[PDB]
């Protein structure tokens, strides 16, 4: 669904954000 | 035997998405392992509660495309949770973030119906998180590990 495809790269985007903050 | 890990997990989980939901502490002390799985809760709540604030309006985006009807509408949830994690890649940031998307749908579930029940939401995303990263969490030593890295400041 590409709805949620685009849910999950928003995710995985924030996601990343925060690991790299902390890392 | 037991499976401690998902018991541990499913708690802390719930525990923040049914707080984060009703706005009211729950007050029964936890169960096994209750020292890491507090400061855990605590990492999760001064974290998490940043990680909604601070992107509440593309949370807010993101629930209109999901555009989830009821506490039981949560296999599209499921499929994101995996799909986030389909590159390959595990680290606390993405996990973070997914426990704090479920804490915005919990208060979410709650607008529609007072009545709604936060369990289905809550195992939905224990189960992505310890069935499909067992190992990677067990590697990371669990739950100490969540808190370990973000070491949130007198907690
Ligand atoms: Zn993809
Ligand atoms: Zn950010
Ligand atoms: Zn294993
Ligand atoms: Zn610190």
């Amino acid at each position: 669904a590409p709805k949620e495809k685009e849910v999950a790269e928003t995710l995985r985007k924030i996601g990343e954000e925060i690991n790299e903050a902390l890392k | 035997g037991s499976d401690e890990l998902y018991r541990q997990s499913l708690e802390i989980i719930s525990r923040y998405l049914r707080e984060q939901a009703t706005g009211a502490k729950d007050t029964k002390p936890m169960g096994r392992s209750g020292a890491t799985s507090r400061k855990a809760l605590e990492t999760l709540r001064r974290v998490g509660d940043g990680v909604q604030r601070n992107h509440e309006t593309a949370f807010q985006g993101m629930l209109r495309k999901l555009d989830i009807k009821n506490e039981d509408d949560v296999k599209s949830l499921s499929r994101v949770m995996i799909h986030v994690f389909s590159d390959g890649v595990t680290n606390w940031g993405r996990i973070v973030t997914l426990i704090s998307f479920g804490a915005f749908v919990a208060k979410h579930l709650k607008t529609i119906n007072q009545e709604s029940c936060i369990e289905p939401l809550a195992e939905s995303i224990t189960d992505v998180l310890v069935r499909t990263k067992r190992d990677w969490l067990v590697k990371q030593r669990g739950w100490d590990g969540f808190v370990e890295f973000f070491h949130v400041e007198d907690l």
